[PDB]
């Protein structure tokens, strides 16, 4: 939008996060296939 | 947990989550400052394994 670039403006995920018990965060930086268990 | 500059009052006793990490007594227990180290459900040597 006007700036000829792409950037994040929304993180419309959640409104509270009271008791936190696990956290991990990566080091910072087609077909995609996944299995979850 | 221990080296922190200003503790809570008992009336305001803090509490930490310790998780996803390795918990040694190897330093902790052997620091000669601890006037008390009293364990009820396990003996002090069996905490590491
Ligand atoms: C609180 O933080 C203190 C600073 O990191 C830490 O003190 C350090 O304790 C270790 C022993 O666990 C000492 O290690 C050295 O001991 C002798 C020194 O001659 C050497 O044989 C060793 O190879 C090693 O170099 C540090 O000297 C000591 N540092 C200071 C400033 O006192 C405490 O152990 C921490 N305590 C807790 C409970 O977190
Ligand atoms: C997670 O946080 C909530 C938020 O307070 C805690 O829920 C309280 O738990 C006590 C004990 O069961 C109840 O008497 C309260 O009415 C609860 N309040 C609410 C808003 O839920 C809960 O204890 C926390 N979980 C853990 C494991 O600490
Ligand atoms: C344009 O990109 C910049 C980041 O380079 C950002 O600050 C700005 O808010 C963006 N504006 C629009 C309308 O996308």
């Amino acid at each position: 939008k006007n700036n000829k670039s792409w950037m994040k403006s929304e993180f419309r995920v959640y409104s509270s996060a009271n008791n936190c018990t696990f956290e991990y965060v990566s080091q910072p930086f087609n077909l995609r296939e996944f299995v979850f268990k | 947990v221990f080296n922190a500059t200003r503790f809570a009052s008992v009336y305001a006793w803090n509490r930490k989550r310790i998780s996803n990490c390795v918990a040694d007594y190897s330093v902790l227990y052997n620091s000669a400052s601890f006037s008390t180290f009293k364990c009820y459900g396990v003996s002090p040597t069996k905490l590491n394994d």
